[PDB]
């Protein structure tokens, strides 16, 4: 109930209500955060964070860099997915959430009835949510609004598909990360980073992809003696 | 061990087996005699329809859950829970039971069935819940009497009513069918008996028996005697059901 | 003349900036290459 | 004033007819229920006796009706309610009624999206068309600008006014919600 | 048969 | 719109039913109603209902004490009461309801288990209460408290010897002699709205509309022998001591009220 | 709830890597995965995870009438317990085969194999014998159970101590843990079980299969031994047609990873019982 | 202190949301919580998540006790948890009792609120447990172990609230008094801030 502004970078705890300065300017509640009246409710235990736009009117933004593991279906956010049936037009796609995700047979980039995609049962994708709510189950789509998928629809085949904590993806897609790139100069390769914890990986051959594997799922706290340990077995393959 | 229930003890046997007395014999009486009755229809809130019946010692209850979606495939449905109190008779028993609830269950349900129409009753079963608080005799007629009273309170389109009778036997030399009788009548007895039947159309809808012996024009005899009594008890229920619909008027 | 002074949001997208999924390094895919070069900036 | 009783007759065939609530038998009616009786007489002279258990005695939602109800289940297909209102008479015997997608604004324009006009939780009211034959689905529309939702709560617990045609917003705080708002 | 008054559920 | 209709009545300082927010409703007991059974009562609070029988029987005890007869309460809650319920096995409300008045019978020590042995090591009484619901208007735990404290005073056995001969022990279910009971618990019903707002003897409505609820336990001298205080909004001491006053006002009323009965027969 | 399903491309890939030979963690298919065996304050309670399966074990006693066909012997009751914390399948009364067989597997290993002396924790032969249950509870379930839950038993009935009892004629007098010592049980050998699977109709064979290896897999082969090469049990399940050099081999596996599984726990309890007489209610056991 | 060493950790497990083992003393609990998820048409219901509570020890089996104890988690959680948020779906709480010390409840709460944080589940407000134990003399003992819950008449499982330390849940054994009940509230109050510090500086190492 105190100091937004003094506990930027603190951890803060469920319960905690912080108020902030002011007529006013607008500000945005952060996914950890809540409205109570005027104040700022947390949910959610985290090292809080705050961040500006490059203006000076829209105010600010506030969040809570949580880390966990089960996902909930939220809009604009970049997917993967387990087709798990298809029920006529529509085929469900689990997603790793309360319940499974739609998408339509004609969503695909260049689709219609005389020409539908090529989706099977235990096929994997990569969409977006349309509709992520609470009060209704999540559609998604593998194209742009445009209407060209820039990157969606199947994924393909010949990978490894794992599973690592979220915060990870929040903080590897991060423009400043060392360990993604240090793995660009020691043998190629080509992966999939989904919001869901879900990941996806190709290189080569398959040792490559095994080490590549282990390292992301261990990349949170590596220490430098096995960092350098698998860079030089990634070196000896 | 049951998982579910209190902690109690293994096994528990009562105090009368542990007894020593030749108990008390009724004697005489006059046989075509029936129990005073009183039959009141309306007794329970939370339910569609209830009905209590209090004949000598027995004292059941019944009621009705109604329609709960759940032609002749589209037809209507009645499962029927019977279920005496562990502090009925002389012997407890735990709660669940699953030697003679069960067969009595069925024999509602068999004299239940015709009564009651259930091709204006589709996709739909009836839950019938009785209750015998206190044994002190015919207990599976009063049960089928309160039944029909319950069902005939909820609303539920019938035929008829159902009317029950319990017989027993006399093991004396002249054995003489004893109509109505009580628990002592009961387990001193040679045979017993239990009519049920619809009295307007004059038709049985289920029966049932036993002996520890007997002879068909002996058997035609109690049953010919449980109908008539059974014509002697429809006018108590009939006008119970004529109150409780009375009592509904004046509240609204 | 109201306006909402506080709004619930639930993405990491507005909250913080994140390069594109999918991506690629020293020759997998190049249309991938092109998509990172064309989203992320 | 009588109360008649499962298997008393009533009447021979030649002097009534069986409305509701009774059966019959060889050249006689015999009831049915525990209730009351009634003869009604048509023009014709010849009665029509039937038989009635007043508790709920009987109601019924016609096409051109005006039913309240309340939004449980949604789909971007349609979205299923509860009577509570027919008129203003409840009826504890809650009917399942549906809201189809486009037989939701009198424009019919397929550019409407449940999300926006409903949200599980909110009291509408609405007209019925099709009785249904099954399970008796109710099928309401809200083809009207004073039709739909009129109480609707805020996010949390905060109940909304219906400031325009497609706005709701809370008094205490400040936030617009999208609805059907009705009139 | 003649009636009886509730040993149990008196009204 | 239920709770909404509800807090109109609640602001009113009333009731939709006519209470005045701190009373009960009508309450009435029938003792002896049942042969069969040892004892027996019934208890209603208007609409809602409950029966207790209590039987016994002999058992032989554990060993860690000899000299401590059983007393082994059920609770059942059959789908007459209420639609909520289905035939079957037991469910969760009837269980913790047996728990509630098993630890009550623990804790109250309205009976010593040393005065059911007969002879130590080789039997000792075993009292089967069970109580039996039929109409869940509400607080079904006060009503079964009531009625079983009612029937358990209701209940006088007979008296058994033991023959050195026969090695066995007879009965004399002719003479017979009550059992005594020191405490007379009494249970208090509470239902807490949002924040402060605690009405008394909630029926059911008024229970699944309600963000918590209370029951307290109060015996004679000025004492508790439990407070079932499963989640809710949350109290403090202040929103509690007066609750613990109003449960001595009921204490007195239906101690009165068996008292009465007990003595018109 | 239901589990996730399996997309073909992990199917595919793991396939392939057991094609070329090469796990998924970094070891190679005659490997188990690092065993933890961890006790507790209790006498008779395990703690053992070997990777990310973590299984409780819990051993109790009371004392009862025995059954008539053998009252000089006493009883013996195993449980195993798949709780919820284990996967979201594991509701309970819904994946009874695996209970089932699991629970008959065990009771088959350790009972018929005679791994306890039934006969010494007698004490009123025909009125009252001893009675030890043993309750396993899966808390974690990542790959190889059977294993986890025999290493449990094992380790807990082999780290559980009984309160001494005195006796003359008929008069038995138990008394406390703080009075006496409490005394410990009579093992005569140890068994725990190895789980061998297999994949493509029998090609390949791996050991200690993971969640994943075990829905890509046909076939499971258990097999029991003890440090003195002593078949306890083995079962054949999931519908899979072997031949008779591949359980030779597989026996010949067994043999060396049940010795040294026996190793660690002796070496355990070892630990445990100098720990306990320094000051300390711990032990810990390590691969 | 007036209440005894006591411990946590968070992300034991691997295939559940999230875990917390929690012990004090020589009692330890161990919790898992299975987040947002199915649940059938039958155990949901609308604009609330499903909150079930599965508590089962490690002897015999599960009778009527413990689904005492879980209902009254059930409904403490109840009280806390967002579920407005997570409407149609399920939360499952399994509460495992690897050792029995006596104050078991106020170690099964803490260890599912340690759980529920780990699974990032919207709290309105941490809670806690405690359990204060009155002898003959009146001598009450906070946090106690089972020697001094045998050897005393009554015994308090006080289930609080950080925001105002209010009394969410109560469970008595015993027989007490009203002065008893209102000092043991106060006491148990100061021990939930030390609880409460606790979890600050678990968390605090942490994100470290």
């Amino acid at each position: 109930a105190r100091a937004a502004r003094t506990v930027l970078g603190q951890v803060v705890l469920p319960g905690e209500e912080l108020l902030l300065p002011e007529s006013r300017v607008r500000v945005v509640c952060g996914p950890g955060l809540r409205r109570c009246g005027d104040r700022l409710l947390v949910t959610k235990c985290g090292r809080l964070r705050h961040k500006e736009p490059g203006s000076g009117s829209g105010g600010g933004v506030y969040w809570v860099d949580s880390q966990q593991k089960r996902y909930v279906p939220v809009k604009g956010d970049h997917v993967i997915g387990i087709v798990t049936a298809k029920s006529g037009d529509i085929f469900k796609v689990d997603v790793g959430g309360s319940e499974p995700a739609s998408l339509s047979y004609l969503s695909f980039e260049g689709a219609t009835k005389r020409n539908r995609p090529n989706v099977q049962v235990g096929d994997l994708i990569y969409g977006q949510f349309v509709v992520a709510n609470k009060d209704m189950e999540p559609e998604m789509v593998c194209i742009d609004s445009c209407g060209r998928a820039n990157g969606m629809g199947v994924i393909g085949q010949d990978g490894l598909l794992f599973k690592v904590t979220l915060g990870l993806i929040r903080k590897l897609l991060a423009p400043d990360c060392e360990i993604i790139q240090e793995v660009g100069k020691l043998h190629p390769l080509e992966i999939v980073f989904g919001m869901n914890g879900r990941i996806w990986v190709k290189a080569k051959t398959i040792q490559q992809t095994l080490i590549l594997a282990n390292i992301l799922e261990a990349c949170e706290h590596m220490t430098s003696d096995q960092r350098k340990q698998i860079f030089s077995r990634l070196a000896e393959s | 061990g049951d998982h579910r229930r209190i902690r109690g003890p293994e096994e528990s046997q009562p105090p009368q087996l542990y007894a020593a007395d030749e108990e008390e014999a009724p004697g005489t009486r006059d046989p075509t005699r029936l129990r005073p009755v009183y039959a009141r229809a309306g007794l329970l809130s939370q339910a569609k329809g209830s009905a209590y019946l209090e004949a000598g010692g027995t004292k059941v209850l019944c009621a009705v859950s109604g329609p709960r979606q759940a032609p002749a495939a589209l037809r209507g449905r009645l499962l029927c829970d019977f279920r005496r109190a562990p502090f009925a008779g002389r012997r407890r028993r735990a709660p669940p039971g699953g030697c003679e609830e069960r067969e009595l269950a069925l024999a509602l349900q068999e004299a239940l069935e015709p009564a009651v129409r259930l091709g204006r009753y589709p996709r739909a079963q009836l839950e019938v819940s009785a209750l015998l608080l206190e044994d002190g005799g015919s207990a599976l007629a009063a049960a089928l009497t309160a039944a029909a009273l319950a069902l005939a309170d909820a609303g539920v389109e019938m035929y008829d009513l159902v009317v029950g009778c319990g017989l027993s036997l006399a093991p004396g030399p002249a054995p003489t069918w004893l109509l109505d009788p009580t628990r002592l009548e009961e387990e001193r007895a040679a045979a017993g008996l239990t009519v049920a039947l619809m009295p307007v159309l004059n038709q049985v809808a289920g029966l049932l028996g036993s002996g520890e012996g007997g002879l068909t024009e002996s058997w035609a005899e109690a049953v010919r005697l449980g109908l008539e009594g059974c014509q002697r008890l429809y006018p108590v229920l009939q006008q119970s059901l004529v109150r409780a619909a009375r009592r509904r008027g004046a509240a609204a | 003349e109201k306006e909402s002074f506080i709004i619930e949001e639930q993405s990491f997208l507005l909250c913080e900036d994140l390069l594109y999924g999918r991506m690629s390094f020293r020759g997998f895919n190049p249309e991938v290459e092109k998509l990172m070069l064309q989203m992320n900036a | 004033v009588r109360y008649c009783i499962p298997g008393e007759r009533l009447c021979n065939l030649e002097e009534g007819s069986p409305g509701s609530g009774t059966y019959t038998r060889h050249g006689y009616i015999f009831s049915s229920l525990a209730g009351c009786l009634m003869k009604s007489s048509e023009n014709g002279a010849l009665p029509v006796v039937s038989v009635v258990r007043e508790t709920e005695s009987q109601l019924l939602p016609d096409v051109g009706a005006i039913v309240t109800c309340k939004v449980s289940s949604i789909n971007s297909r349609f979205a299923k309610v509860h009577i509570l209102y027919v008129g203003s008479m409840p009826l504890k015997n809650s009917f399942r009624g549906t809201i189809r997608k486009e037989d939701v604004r009198a424009t019919e324009k397929d550019k409407v999206e449940i999300y926006k006009s409903f949200r599980p939780g909110d009291i509408v009211l609405a007209k019925v068309i099709s009785l249904g034959d099954a399970q008796s689905n109710y099928l309401l529309t809200t083809a009207e600008n004073e039709l739909g939702v009129v109480v609707a709560h805020s996010e949390s617990g905060i109940q909304m006014v219906p400031i325009s045609w497609c706005e709701m917003q809370c008094p205490k705080t400040h936030t617009k919600e999208f609805r059907k708002v009705a009139r | 048969p003649v009636q009886k008054q509730a040993s149990l559920f008196p009204d | 719109e239920p709770l909404e209709y509800y807090r109109r009545f609640l602001k009113e300082n009333c009731r939709p039913d006519g209470r005045e927010l701190g009373e009960f409703r009508t309450t009435t007991v029938n003792i002896g109603s049942i042969s069969t059974a040892d004892g027996s009562a019934l208890v209603k609070l208007g609409n809602t209902t409950v029966i207790c029988g209590v039987k016994a029987e002999f058992a032989a005890p554990s060993t860690d004490a000899p000299d401590k007869g059983y007393v082994v309460p059920n609770v059942d809650l059959p789908p007459l009461c209420s639609s909520r319920f289905r035939s079957g096995p037991p469910g969760e409300e009837a269980q913790v309801a047996s728990q509630f008045i098993a630890d009550v019978i623990e804790n109250s020590q309205i009976i010593q288990k040393e005065d059911l042995c007969i002879s130590p090591g080789k039997l000792v009484w075993v009292l089967y209460c069970d109580l039996i619901c039929l109409d869940y208007d509400g607080n079904i735990l006060d009503a079964c408290t009531f009625a079983l404290l009612a029937a358990l005073k209701n209940v006088q056995l007979p008296e058994v010897t033991i023959n050195e001969e026969t090695a066995l022990a007879e009965v004399n279910l002719k003479k017979k002699s009550y059992l005594n009971i020191r405490t007379h618990p009494v249970a208090t019903s509470f239902a807490v709205f949002d924040d402060t707002l605690l009405i008394v003897d909630p029926t059911g409505e008024e229970e699944h509309l309600a963000t918590g609820t209370l029951t307290i336990v109060m015996d004679e001298e000025g004492k508790l022998c439990c407070l079932h205080k499963p989640g809710g909004s949350g109290l403090t001491g202040a929103k509690l001591q007066d609750c613990m006053s109003r449960a001595v006002t009921r204490h007195k009323e239906v101690k009165k009220l068996m008292d009465e009965v007990i003595k018109s027969m | 709830m239901k589990e996730t399903p399996l997309s073909n491309c992990e199917r595919r890939f793991l396939l392939r890597a057991i094609e070329e030979k090469k796990r998924l963690d970094g070891r190679q298919t005659y490997d188990y995965r690092n065993i933890r065996i961890s006790f507790g304050t209790d006498y008779g309670c395990c703690i053992v995870e070997l990777g990310k399966t973590r299984v409780l074990g819990q051993v109790s006693c009371e004392l009862v009438s025995p059954k008539l066909n053998r009252a000089t012997e006493g009883i013996l009751f195993f449980n195993l317990e798949l709780s919820q914390m284990a996967a979201p399948a594991f509701e309970p009364g819904r994946q009874s085969d695996l209970l089932v067989k699991l629970n008959r597997l065990m009771e088959r290993c350790l009972r018929n194999s005679k791994c306890i002396d039934t006969e010494s924790l007698c004490v009123v032969a025909g009125e009252k014998v001893w009675q030890i249950r043993v309750d396993l509870h899966l808390l974690n379930h990542d790959g190889n159970i059977i294993d986890a839950a025999s290493i449990a038993a094992i380790v807990a009935l082999c780290h559980f101590r009984r309160p001494d009892v005195s006796v003359q004629g008929d008069e038995v007098t138990l008394y406390t843990p703080e009075e006496r010592d409490p005394v410990p049980l009579s093992i005569h050998h140890m068994p725990i079980c190895v789980s061998f699977a297999f994949f493509q109709q029998g090609t390949y064979l791996l050991v200690d299969p993971n969640e994943r290896e075990e829905r890509v897999m046909d076939g499971l082969l258990v097999i029991a031994m003890n440090k003195h090469r002593e078949i306890c049990t083995i079962q054949s399940s999931g519908g899979i047609m072997l031949l008779k050099d591949q359980v030779l081999r597989c026996s010949k596996i067994a043999g060396v990873k049940v010795a040294e599984i026996t190793e660690l726990i002796l070496k355990a309890l070892e630990n445990d019982q100098k720990v306990r007489k320094e000051g300390g209610k711990f032990g810990f056991a390590e691969s | 202190c007036s209440l005894r060493h006591f411990a946590c950790e968070q992300n034991l497990l691997s295939r559940p949301d999230g875990s917390a083992s929690f012990l004090q003393g020589d009692t330890s609990v161990l919790a898992g919580v299975y987040g947002p998820a199915e649940v059938k048409v039958s155990k949901e219901i609308f604009n609330k998540a499903t909150l079930e509570v599965i508590l089962r020890p490690k002897i015999g089996l599960p009778g009527v006790a413990e689904k005492s104890r879980e209902r009254l988690i059930r409904n403490t959680c109840e009280a806390v948890v967002l579920g407005t948020l997570h409407p149609r779906t399920s939360i499952t709480v399994v509460l495992q009792v690897v050792s029995d010390a006596g104050s078991l409840l106020a170690c099964c709460l803490n260890a599912a609120c340690m759980a529920l944080v780990d699974a990032g589940v919207p709290m309105r407000a941490l809670f806690c447990g405690v359990a204060c134990a009155l002898d003959s003399d009146g001598t009450l003992v906070l946090d106690p172990t089972s020697k001094q819950e045998k050897e005393a008449r009554a015994v308090l499982t006080f289930a609080l609230d950080s925001v105002e330390r209010k009394l969410l849940m109560s469970s008595t054994k015993g027989l007490y008094s009203d002065t008893e009940l209102q000092q043991c509230l106060a006491a148990a109050q100061a021990a939930s801030q030390h609880v409460f510090r606790f979890y600050r500086e678990s968390l605090q190492r942490r994100y470290s």
